[PDB]
RNA sequence: UAAUUGCGAUAACGAACGAGACCUUAACCUACUAAAUAGUGGUGCUAGCAUUUGCUGGUUAUCCACUUCUUAGAGGGACUAUCGGUUUCAAGCCGAUGGAAGUUUGAGGCAAUAACAGGUCUGUGAUGCCCUUAGACGUUCUGGGCCGCACGCGCGCUACACUGACGGAGCCAGCGAGUCUAACCUUGGCCGAGAGGUCUUGGUAAUCUUGUGAAACUCCGUCGUGCUGGGGAUAGAGCAUUGUAAUUAUUGCUCUUCAACGAGGAAUUCCUAGUAAGCGCAAGUCAUCAGCUUGCGUUGAUUACGUCCCUGCCCUUUGUACACACC
């Protein structure tokens, strides 16, 4: 009979998921050269798939633009080539 | 409160003031004169016992 | 057949039986104590007590029927129990000497201050340092009551603990 | 006759033995070298002391240590404590006493807790409580 | 590692049984969502598909979905000896049936109704609301109405 | 000098040698894996259920290794770890004894994992070499 | 008479009782003693057990 | 010294820092001196430690409690907030990826930030009742630079885990860009909003 | 015949001089033997309620007994050992004789 | 000074009890004996690496001054050593090239002349008093009952989610616990996804549980700024056991269904050490499992020397018209 709670509305993220090949090329290009890059960092600005931008890390970093020093759990530091 | 029991205390003054001649500044060896001049019952009280003479001699020394 | 850890216990619950067994029943004659003797094939049990003629009795039938007592309770092999009695040294330094006198000059019935002077008295001539005697309960009164006579210094301490405090 | 110092580090409930020879240089741990002591963190802990020595005076050392109880922390602290005692076993057997001064000097000023054993071992636990000197409530109503 | 393609397949909302289905989630958490299969029942179906789980549920084809509802709909086909179902030994059968997302509640407002009309304590129990597997209401438990 | 797992690390070892044994495939899997919970206290099989049963091998051979007489009821004991029982707190459990039981007997007919005197299992000697080589395998690839 | 005993007498606290006051509450079975605690508390000075913390 | 060879393999960076200079793998944990009078004799440096999982005795003393490293200060200000209060194991885990992040950005000495940002976000005063009967007064006092220290890390924390209050996501993240808001000036951050707040009305009882 | 002497005793004064006369009899004897081994002292604890009924704050006592055991390897013949055995004689020493 | 413990003491001096004093689990007894329950140097036999010092494991008598991990004993300690700052330069409080620490060395036990009409003629066979001794208030049996719900109160447990649910994998605890008219403690196989027993070169007990493989860490994946994947609590079906009996689920398990919970408003609780707490073991009742109780393991941020406002206590001043003495 009582809810005994404000319960405001929340901030309802809208992140897509699936993305056309504008976007996927538009995120591979502004990746690199840029000195803010982390799984939050890609969430907030370009709100991709996370599983979508792992695999792209792992790809270019088997190829080589961005490579990780630290190969610890939950986090990789990623630094960019000169 | 570190300060110590009056029994100990008589004790203590007792014994220097009956083998004074005999014991020195050194406290290893005041240890070592009180366990056999003096009947104490427990090694921890010949401790205190002897801390405290030292500490008297040293006052002595300077005071 | 038992584990040491079992039977060290069994020990000791035996001999509480056995003390118990015998401060119950041997109340009026002046039981003291006792104490235990193992050795292969035989049990000694020495009774500590004062009238050890009175508590041998007529052809010594107690300590004989006392043995019959613990062989049938205890169930060990027959006739391999053996009890003596010995005459206790300082009998007043014991309180559960004292302690059975002034039950039996209750029973007798002299005063209370009386018979706190005697055993004061008393204690004094035995040579025991001091002592501590305590009345609770009702004694010519509705509600009860607790008095305290004490002689000498007594201690509160486990320094000297059961080795010198005797209650 | 070959030389050996038996050593031990201890802590509230690890105990590390350690067996000090004169090899190659290289140091086991429960049969194994400690470089797979696994977190990646206490590894360069273990190093500090012998990264303050130098591996050029403990190049024909070799140390075996066997842990038993206690904690991952407790046993990899008993084992630096055990190979630090032991090292300066060695120095006062064979080595230079002006070497095992300074090597001493090294490690107080580092840290005192190198050598020194940890002997601040917890209290016991006490009636009326869950911890140790922690109390429930004093309920009223 | 191995990448994978998104095409335009991909679709936002599903439908199952009239009911809807959520997307852009992982496909076992899908069928936790939907009424009558949860985590254990996604996992052995998805095992049974025979798909990655690295795989999203938009990469899922129609033949693959068709699959995992003859596989609820009948476990015991697949050679199973019938120990991981929730209904088993049921009085009105006799045999392991699988339960659905509106036969889950079906099967038991039945046991309900059983309880119910042979008067039994535990059908008391349920029916006046009170704890029957020895839960006690004396001292918390009375937010529910 | 002298390879050994006690020289060479785990971290990747422990995968090298689950794709090794993949590779050889003379492990005897049951079939009727994936849908047992493999532990009473386990509540969810692992993830990548295409395998794992290389992991699990792989992991009991190190044990059985690195100790020498060990026991169904020590790996269920080491397999086994704490469950969240409801509110009440939680509890250690082992594993489930009848896949411990097919494994063991698996590893023995194979013959990685032999049997010793005075009762128990031991490392075999074939099994010691192809630890020795995927050991010096991974030590060499590495470095 | 067998029919005063015909309920199980053989285990539970009917039988794990203690030899004073055959009281079924406050018993302790380790190292086989049977004994109620308070009895314990009153005979444990001369059964063996002592205080010391 | 010559190279021993063993099959364990001898890491390159470490093994540089051995022969040249005692350092991380890059992190170059040289140049830690302050000017500060606020760090003068509270900071160690010149003795840093490569791992700030320390067990010394150092309660028993008077100050010595105050006196453990700076590094040392952080984790134990991680290791708090009930559940997380505790496990030092993962604390000097954290800590040292709030440093590797922090040597990633600012490009500068990382220590050389973090006191930029203590000296930047330390709140400067403090005000204090008094019961003394009838109604509860206020007296507006400086305080010292560790409750300076202690209460800008604890306020930057809060902050952190209130704004991951009820959320999924790391905390790594949030705690790092706390830190470089913090040193930077930002005006947005939970701690730093307190603190002007706090100075606007300090500034208005003065 | 690898004979075992066995000591189960609680008085801990009692035990090291009766196991120190059975050594130096046995020194002074010029018999082969084994040092007598202590097997460490065990301690049985009951913790039990202070107070009988549920007054009061919760109190609760912790009774101890620390029981000795200690064996000594020897090998004798039985009129030696039983003239062991009797020579010093303490009562409540328990004493058990085992053959390996 | 976490004690009228003490320096100094106005009429006091001199003693007594409480206190102080009495002690291992909390070490380093490297003087000395100590586990077919121990070690490495090599000792007989072995699998793998170069026939480039040898390596881990094994059955136990197949070894050679020994105790470096654990017990003792006439006898060890650290007495706040020694110095620098403050006291008619009198107790003490602090900083410093070393032993286990120099806050009294850690926690506890035993324990103030007297009191409470505080708990127990209601788990005690201490027992006068009003109650029974032919349907007895004693005892015995079946089924109920401290196991019932509109309701309030405190102890305790689970949460509010990259720390945790997690899963497949590495490596770990000290005191102790365990079988005689009883066949007990889950050690390796068979009936068997597991739960009962069928064989005991494991048990009168450091070796069978057990050197307590759990409690916290490291490669990998989801909850990825949530009306739920944290929450197996909130229900039903089945798979299992001593017990001449478990239905209002004795307990575990395999599934299916998250009606609550976004640092939580006024009041209060416990805490300076390696302390509260992050989490699991041993024993009690036991037929079954505790969440209760008595004992350990990884670590803790900024006072410990500082006052009555509320939780209070004590001493002495002061006022009484009080003595089963403010009830």
């Amino acid at each position: 009979k009582k809810k005994w709670s404000k319960k405001s509305m929340k901030d309802r993220a809208q992140h897509a998921v699936i993305l056309d090949q504008e976007k996927y090329d538009r995120i591979l290009k502004e990746v690199p050269t840029y000195r803010y890059v982390s799984v939050s960092v890609l969430v907030d600005r370009l709100k991709i798939g996370g599983s979508l931008a792992r695999i792209a890390l792992r790809h270019l970093e088997k190829e080589g633009i961005i490579k990780p020093i630290s190969k610890h759990s939950k986090q990789a530091i990623y630094t960019r080539a000169t | 409160g570190r300060v110590r029991t009056k029994t100990v205390k008589r004790a203590s003054k007792a014994l220097i003031e009956r083998y004074y001649p005999k014991l020195t500044l050194d406290f290893q060896t005041n240890k070592r004169l009180c366990d056999e001049i003096a009947t104490i019952q427990s090694k921890r009280l010949r401790n205190k016992i002897a801390g405290y003479t030292t500490h008297l001699m040293k006052r002595i020394q300077k005071g | 057949l038992i584990s040491k850890k079992r039977k060290l216990v069994a020990d000791g619950v035996f001999y509480a039986e056995l003390n118990e067994f015998f401060t119950r029943e041997l109340a009026e004659e002046g039981y003291s104590g006792v104490e235990v003797r193992v050795t292969p094939t035989k049990t000694e049990v020495i009774i500590r007590a004062t009238r050890t003629q009175d508590v041998l009795g007529e052809n010594g039938r107690r300590i004989n029927e006392l043995t019959l007592l613990v062989q049938k309770r205890f169930k060990y092999a027959p006739g391999t129990i053996v009890l003596y009695a010995e005459r206790v040294q300082d009998r007043g330094l014991s309180a559960v000497a004292q302690a059975e006198s002034m039950k039996f000059k209750l029973l007798n019935g002299l005063a209370i201050r009386r018979a706190a002077y005697g055993v004061v008295r008393y204690v004094m001539e035995s040579g025991a340092k001091g002592c501590e005697v305590v009345v609770s309960g009702k004694l010519r009164a509705a509600r009860a009551k607790a008095m305290k006579f004490a002689d000498g210094f007594l201690i509160h301490s486990g320094q000297p603990v059961n080795d010198f405090i005797d209650t | 006759a070959v030389p050996s110092v038996q050593t031990f580090g201890k802590k509230k409930s690890a105990t590390a033995v350690a067996h000090v020879k004169a090899g190659k240089g290289l140091i086991k741990v429960n049969g194994s070298p400690i470089t797979l002591v696994e977190p990646e963190i206490l590894r360069f802990k273990v190093y500090e002391p012998l990264l303050l020595v130098g591996l050029d005076k403990f190049s024909n050392i070799d140390i075996r240590v066997r842990v038993t109880g206690g904690g991952h922390v407790s046993q990899v602290y008993a084992i630096r404590q055990a190979i630090a005692k032991g090292l300066v076993a060695y120095h006062q057997k064979y080595v230079d006493e002006q070497s095992k001064n300074e090597l001493k000097k090294a490690f107080t000023s580092y840290d005192r807790t190198l050598l020194i054993a940890d002997s601040r071992r917890p209290e016991p636990k006490k009636f009326g409580g869950k911890g140790a000197r922690s109390r429930f409530q004093k309920s009223y109503r | 590692s191995l990448v994978v393609q998104e095409q335009g397949s991909f679709q936002h909302i599903l439908r199952l049984l009239n009911t809807n289905v959520d997307g852009n989630i992982k496909i076992v958490y899908a069928l936790t969502t939907i009424k009558g299969v949860g985590r254990r029942y996604s996992n052995l179906v998805c095992k049974k598909a025979d798909v990655d789980l690295h795989k999203r549920a938009g990469e899922l084809t129609q033949e693959e979905l068709e699959r995992i509802v003859q596989i609820m709909q009948n476990p015991t086909h697949y050679k199973i000896p019938a120990w991981f179902l929730n209904r088993q030994n049921d009085i009105t059968d006799g045999k392991d049936y699988h339960t659905l997302a509106n036969n889950v509640e079906s099967k038991l407002r039945d046991d309900l109704e059983r309880l119910k009309k042979i008067r039994a304590h535990r059908g008391i129990r349920h029916f006046w609301g009170l704890r029957v597997r020895g839960q006690h209401t004396k001292t918390t438990g009375r937010r529910r109405a | 000098p002298g390879v050994s797992v006690r020289d060479v690390a785990a971290q990747d070892f422990i995968n090298a040698y689950a794709s090794f044994l993949q590779r050889q495939g003379k492990l005897e899997v049951p079939g009727y894996v994936d849908i047992v919970k493999t532990s009473s206290g386990n509540e969810m099989p692992p993830q990548d259920a295409e395998g794992w049963f290389y992991k699990r091998a792989a992991s009991v051979a190190r044990h059985i290794y690195m100790r020498k007489q060990v026991g169904v009821g020590k790996l269920n004991k080491l397999y086994g770890g704490a469950k969240s029982r409801g509110v009440r707190p939680y509890k250690h459990i082992d594993a489930s004894g009848s896949i411990n039981r097919k494994v063991l007997q698996a590893l023995e007919k194979i013959g990685i994992v032999e049997i010793s005197p005075k009762g128990g299992r031991r490392i075999s000697e074939n099994g010691q070499r192809d630890l020795d080589r995927i050991a010096a395998q991974t030590l060499e690839e590495d470095e | 008479e067998n029919v005063w005993f015909s309920h199980p007498r053989r285990y539970g606290k009917g039988s794990r009782q203690c030899r004073v006051c055959s009281s079924h509450t406050g018993l302790i079975r380790k190292y086989g003693l049977n004994i109620c605690r308070q009895c314990f508390r009153e005979k444990a000075n001369d059964i063996g057990f002592n205080k010391f913390r | 010294f010559t190279p021993v060879v063993l099959a364990t393999p001898i890491p390159e960076e470490v093994q540089q820092a051995q022969t040249e200079i005692k350092l991380f793998n890059k992190w170059s944990f040289e140049e830690v001196e302050v000017k500060d009078a606020s760090l003068v004799d509270y900071v160690q440096v010149r003795q840093p430690i490569f791992v700030a999982h320390t067990a010394g005795r150092y309660a028993n003393k008077r100050f010595r409690k105050a006196q453990c490293p700076i590094i040392e200060r952080l984790t134990n200000s991680l290791m708090m907030n009930g559940r997380n209060n505790g496990k030092k194991l993962k604390a000097v885990r954290i800590i040292k990826h709030t440093l590797d992040i922090i040597n990633v950005l600012t490009d500068q000495n990382p220590i050389q930030v973090v006191v930029d940002a203590i000296t930047n976000t330390g709140p400067r005063e403090d005000t204090t009742r008094v019961g003394g009967g009838g109604a509860a007064r206020r007296q507006a006092v400086d305080v010292s630079p560790l409750r300076r220290v202690n209460q800008a890390i604890a306020l930057l924390t809060i902050g952190a885990r209130e704004a991951a209050f009820r959320n999924i996501k790391t905390i790594a993240e949030t705690l790092a860009e706390e830190l470089i808001n913090a040193a930077k000036g930002s005006s947005t951050s939970y701690a730093i909003k307190k603190k002007d707040e706090l100075e606007r009305v300090a500034k208005s009882n003065r | 015949i690898k004979i075992r002497i066995t000591l189960t005793s609680t008085k801990v004064k009692q035990l090291e001089n009766v196991s120190s006369n059975i050594v130096k009899n046995a020194e002074q004897h010029n018999l082969v033997k084994k040092g007598p081994v202590r097997l460490p002292t065990k301690v049985l604890k009951i913790s039990t309620r202070k107070t009988p009924n549920g007054e009061g704050s919760k109190t609760w006592e912790t009774y101890e007994m620390r029981i000795h055991k200690r064996y000594i390897d020897l090998e004798a013949p039985v009129q030696i050992v039983k003239r062991i055995t009797q020579i010093t004689i303490e009562p409540g020493v328990d004493v058990e004789v085992v053959v390996a």
